[PDB]
């Protein structure tokens, strides 16, 4: 921002979100995809218990 | 649905200034175009007149 007058910043800040909002993204999913693999182990936890 | 035709005279250097979302004299304290424009910018010399 303080460097440049914000019409250009518009143009840069979306490549900073288009980067961070992603990285959210590839983080989320992950979990999503780790929640499940801890999810089938907890049910497996349940049965054993 | 409804324009606005607003019309002013300047000089030639300073008309790159005119412009949506720039700085410069004409576009700091005289007249503003907003951050998000729809219309036409026309300019021509007048310099017979």
């Amino acid at each position: 921002l303080s460097r440049l007058d914000k019409v250009e910043a518009e143009v840069q800040i979306d490549r900073l979100i288009t980067g961070r909002l992603q990285s959210l993204q590839t983080y989320v999913t992950q979990q999503l995809i780790r929640a499940a693999e801890i999810r089938a182990s907890a049910n497996l936890a349940a049965t054993k218990m | 649905t409804n324009v606005y035709a607003d019309s002013f005279v300047i000089r030639g250097d300073e008309v790159r200034q005119i412009a949506p979302g720039q700085t410069g004299k004409i576009a700091d304290y005289n007249y503003k175009l907003p951050d998000d424009f729809t219309g036409c910018v026309i300019a021509w010399n007048s310099n017979n007149l």
